[PDB]
């Protein structure tokens, strides 16, 4: 041995150093926060109902034209409001290798709904992890169906605590890009603020036909081809340029140049140009060459080692931008780093430029079997990438489930309150036996709800609260003993998983409030600033003349603070309001 | 002897020493790496650490400090180093010797290594570090997961 | 020394090995059988002319639309007939490094004539070296005028004994695309028969979009881009698809594949594929996938070293194919090699596939400066490649000079007439002294022509071989001084060089009958075949009712042999003509 | 000795063995490597010739047959032996020992090495050896178009 066990031993433990370096940091994100938050909404309401007279006045407050095509269309009925069943079943009538048409009523449908939903976006989306407090960021698939399905089953189906980001290049280069895009317009769709898509350089009429996607369209759909293809090019008017995390990494799909200036991107009129390549100036005006090299820099620039801009002669558009451009770009415009993708990587994922670019690609085997390696990257709130490499098959996609998976913030808040309520487990039991006594183990709704608001006074809407604290409950009758249970066994409370009872807990705190708080977090620190609070009373109090005083102002955002370390965190906020409004509601 | 290193290796190399080194005099006692192995799940006992703590000591004294631990591992980084370290943690990750390192082994592992972790979190971590879609992970996957993050 | 002389002596023998090898086959190509033809001319014509009495019978036998521009047109006159002083003058108009705009209207004409001329054209074009013994080569060019520049400097202009193919990709990744596209058009149409243009994968719109050629066009003509591109389109429609050497040698721009076939490729409509990537399908009618395929696949095709046919990833259009592909479409078509251009190679050229494969790249610096040289390929009558690499500079570029050259085939009846005039030139000079009693060295054409009629009898039209026997001939004498040192000195009659003398020699022998010699000559074998010529007679004596009886065919077939090898070549069929003629309009 | 070689490489040999041997006696004589000089315009005369056949010689007589020239050329290819013939050649084919080989000096090869080239070949000869477009056979020039053909 001598050497192989000390070696062993070492390696192993500097491996488990770094996992402990990550999971103690990902715990503590959520639990030493929550604890606190959660003590105030049980005790600090004694304190805020005091106050809460002085402060009642503000606080609480065209058309179908489509043609039947052969027998190869199966039967999937698509409706205008997109869930979850609509993504299951478009999951599995994609999946199957022969009968995977559907009509095209549908498609297009699908199609003119994306193109509404993204005409109202703004060129550069917003991005923030207050709630989720983690993002997943994907490369360029090219059609790679079986790439798109692995990630889902991999990290999951996209929620709003499990934010999904696409830089671009949907299409080309696959068998199955129709599907690719009409599966992501889905998702899009059935989770708007959870789905972020960028236009990449393969998004453009001219490329389709270059790479023959307009021929894939066609041999699909050999009757509707046309207007496939014409709904087609409105969505790739309207697709988003990228997207900022945080005000603190840019995603793009390109890169940028020396000239290259977020301002002018924020003003760029998306909707003129429907092809990058060949603009179609159907307005009747000389293209804007100032304007058109900004967006054909953001989609064709690829990094360099050499210092100094040069125009990238192998690809023939863009140019290459080397250490000092990404350095002067990170200056101006006061970014972290750049996640970008656009070259291929044996690994899925490269370094450049001393870590200030991050390069990400998620098609598997590009140039040919075993060539190369998907990846995608999970950031979590302190926006450190971390890295997954996968090889998609064809033989292990029939066998895939995706789910939607269980939040981190969720897990902290039951965690938290099965771990607490045991004190008085016990007497909760003994007050069930009360109501029931043959020990049957199901009492009335009203009756559970009472009993353990008696024991535990706390005046929390424990109706709603009904499908997180006992599952499998019926409409008539509460089963207490797996409430015991809980208490009893985490495993329990654990094995919910996915469910349909979130929304009753999304009901509580999680109001439009949550939009609110981002809206009002200006440079997007945790936990708010009171520079940010009183930059908003600034304007709020003469902005309208319905606004408030600003002494009223300065009272509700010294009272947003609950625990008393001068800044309000998002769940402080929305735990000082429910507190507020219950209250207001009780007495 | 410590020439052929540079502060950059000997900042890890002092944690990696600390690591046996627990009660802080200054050297490794026979106690001191037992419990390393014990922690890592190894079998050996006295009849092996006594030959041990002599045999990769090169002084002649019954405990290890900090330059007789950087001289027999700066033996080691001169010569090939890389390959058989791997290979022995892969062996010992590997208990039931099939070449995949499957959720159980894993599970036995972390729990003897330190943590507590539950069926799900050993789930993800298997499900990340499966790169093919296999479901077990092999060599190659086991090393770019350690080498990796 | 020891080593050092030995071996440097020994690798300089063997490179003058080498060089021995090529030129005395390159002077034996025309000697041996040009000395006999002129001894056919000058004496078997006593053996001809008595049989002349038998075979008397059949021996003998829309619109201008354009706008003016801005204040950067520079002014050259451009007239339908295209003559060698238009293209001195487009040359030193492109040449300019500023001003160096024509007309529009100049522009339009000139496509709107190639595109007319190459209406006409076949698919493919068979090109023949009976009578410039040499062919030269280019490959891509992607506006690179430069290169083109150097070209013509090196290997002087296009002419009918020294004949030019281009193998396509004439546009995109170029600054002067344009340039080099109007030059390619205007020496094709002023030499029709020795200019064969091949289409390549870059002469697309979608192409030009894609590259950014249509910008280019754009900022040049900022009133007129619109027409030009129209015109340019037509232009592209119409280009030949490619060309072929003396049946045995292929030229096409991308390659082939295991289903290519060339009979298939002669039946295929031009006109239909105005463009190869995004077919306009104008007629109403669904694409034919297998018409397509072939200019497809013939036009991206590139070779790869593997064995079997599979799909270019890396180019994402068209098939790699390996040695047995190749080896398998030479079988099928009777085929020696391949004569190819796509990819760019460091040297310019390379062979490929046992050198049944050659690619010829023409670009230099395609990718960076010093990345690459540009290279051109100098066949012979026997067709073994011959590269010559350059490397353009902008600065030389106003340095070059261009010229016509001389013909080969020239190079030799000239010098045997002087060599074989030099037993009668003292009485040549002595006659001369007697038509000049003053010895001043000029006396008329008519007593010229006489005297040397006299003194050797041959006939021939000595008015129109004045030009080459007298340079600085006046209309009204003839200076028979330099006629003397023609004999005594062949550094003057080697001194002329390019002349407009050359059309005096054209109109003798070499009438449309040498056109006529290339029809008869199916396998384009030298000197004619036997069976050629009864395969001939079998169709010529019943073809039409004016048909000649078959018993005058044979006659006057085998009459053409001269030498009485069995064989006609081509000058021994023009000189027999020539003779027939000759008596008849003397008797 | 001759074992190094192979029939491919012997079959060149040959014809640079009876480059010198032109008499055909089956050995190499003073006179024909002195002929051979004169032909390639090189100085050397008895006074270094009888030294020469009798130092590659590696035999002991003064003459050079067959085994003998494959012997010397066997250890020298056995060596590095690319560069040193370029450069000897380059050198002997620059007289004025500027680096650029122009016009006057290759005619004046030409015509001393057998050829009786007009000025209209030699000027195409060199505009198809001049790469870069100087105007002279600078040495990579010249290796290209020696390596060529
Ligand atoms: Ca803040
Ligand atoms: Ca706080
Ligand atoms: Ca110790
Ligand atoms: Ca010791
Ligand atoms: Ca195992
Ligand atoms: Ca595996
Ligand atoms: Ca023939
Ligand atoms: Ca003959
Ligand atoms: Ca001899
Ligand atoms: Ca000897
Ligand atoms: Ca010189
Ligand atoms: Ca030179
Ligand atoms: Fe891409
Ligand atoms: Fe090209
Ligand atoms: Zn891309
Ligand atoms: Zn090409």
């Amino acid at each position: 041995m001598d050497e192989n066990a000390i070696r062993a031993a070492i390696f192993i433990q500097k491996w488990y150093r770094r996992h402990q370096a990550r999971r103690e940091m990902q715990r503590r994100c959520n639990w030493q926060i929550f604890q606190n938050l959660e003590y105030a909404s049980e005790q600090d309401q004694a304190e805020l109902y005091k106050f809460f007279n002085d402060l009642i006045k503000h606080m609480p407050q065209d058309k179908d034209d489509l043609v039947e095509e052969f027998g190869d269309i199966v039967n999937a009925k698509i409706e205008l409001p997109i869930r979850k069943n609509h993504i299951d079943l478009l999951i599995d009538v994609f999946r199957k290798k022969r009968g995977n048409r559907l009509h095209p009523k549908y498609v297009a449908l699908i199609l003119r709904e994306a193109a509404k939903s993204l005409k109202q976006l703004p060129n550069i989306s917003p991005v923030s992890t207050a709630v989720s407090q983690q993002v997943t960021v994907c490369g360029d698939l090219h059609g790679k169906l079986d790439d798109l399905l692995v990630v889902l089953h991999k990290n999951g189906l996209p929620s709003s605590s499990n934010p999904y980001v696409f830089n671009g290049d949907f299409v080309d280069r696959g068998k199955r890009g129709l599907e690719v895009l009409l599966l992501l317009l889905s998702l899009y769709l059935a989770f708007p603020n959870a789905v972020f898509l960028n236009r990449g350089n393969h998004e453009d009429s001219v490329m389709n036909a270059r790479y023959g996607f307009i021929r894939e369209v066609e041999s699909k759909y050999p009757r509707n081809h046309k207007r496939i293809l014409a709904f087609i090019d409105e969505v790739y008017r309207w697709l988003p340029l990228g997207s900022v995390l945080n005000s603190r990494v840019l995603i793009v799909h390109g890169g940028f140049s020396d000239s290259t200036s977020l301002d002018l991107i924020k003003s760029i009129d998306r909707g003129k140009y429907v092809s990058i390549l060949r603009p179609p100036l159907t307005d009747g005006e000389p293209l804007d060459k100032t304007e058109w090299q900004q967006i054909f820099d953001i989609m064709w620039s690829d990094p360099q080692a050499t210092m100094g801009c040069v125009p990238n002669t192998l690809r023939g558009a863009g140019v290459w931008f080397g250490p000092d451009v990404t350095d002067n770009f990170l200056q101006r415009h006061r970014l972290s780093y750049v996640i970008r993708s656009h070259e291929c990587k044996p690994n899925g994922h490269e370094f450049m430029h001393d870590n200030k670019i991050i390069t990400i690609f998620s098609a598997s085997n590009y140039y040919a079997i075993g060539s190369n390696k998907g990846a995608y990257i999970r950031l979590n709130n302190q926006l450190m990438p971390h890295f997954v490499q996968y090889i998609s098959a064809a033989s292990q996609t029939k066998r895939l489930s995706f789910k939607q998976r269980m939040g981190i913030v969720e897990s902290s808040a039951l965690k938290e309150l099965a771990v607490r309520m045991r004190d008085h487990r016990d007497e909760l039991e003994d007050e069930f036996r009360k109501y029931d006594p043959k020990d049957s183990g199901y009492i009335s709704i009203s009756h559970w709800c009472k009993v353990m608001e008696n024991v535990t006074k706390l005046g929390l809407p424990w109706r709603l609260l009904r499908d997180k604290l006992a599952p499998g409950t019926d409409s008539q009758k509460v089963n207490y003993n797996r409430t015991l249970d809980l208490l009893d066994t985490d495993v329990i409370l654990e094995a919910e998983a996915d469910g349909m009872s979130v929304m009753d807990a999304l009901y509580a705190n999680k109001a439009s409030l949550v939009a609110i708080f981002n809206i009002i977090d200006a440079d997007n620190s945790g936990e708010i600033t009171l520079d940010e609070f009183e930059t908003a009373i600034d304007l709020l109090v003469a902005h309208m003349p319905g606004a408030y005083s600003k002494a009223e102002m300065l009272e509700k955002c010294r009272m947003m603070d609950l625990n008393g370390d001068g800044k309000v965190d998002l769940n402080e906020f929305l735990e000082a309001f429910r507190l507020s409004d219950l209250h207001r509601k009780e007495q | 002897m410590a020439d052929q290193l540079t502060e950059e290796q000997i900042a890890e190399f002092k944690e990696a020493f600390s690591l046996f080194d627990k009660d802080g005099d200054g050297t490794i006692t026979t106690k001191e790496l037992g419990t390393v192995m014990r922690s890592l799940g190894q079998n050996p006992t006295e009849a092996e650490l006594q030959d041990m703590i002599n045999e990769v000591d090169a002084d002649g004294n019954g405990t290890i400090d900090f330059p007789e631990f950087l001289t027999m591992m700066a033996r080691k980084m001169k010569d090939t180093d890389s390959e058989e370290e791997i290979r022995e943690a892969f062996r010992v990750f590997d208990k039931d010797g099939n070449g995949f390192i499957s959720a159980a082994e894993l599970r036995h592992v972390m729990t003897n290594l330190g943590e507590k972790l539950t069926d799900e979190e050993v789930d993800e971590m298997i499900r990340e570090a499966d790169i093919d879609g296999d479901g077990q992970v092999n060599y190659e996957e086991f090393v770019t997961m350690m080498t990796s993050k």
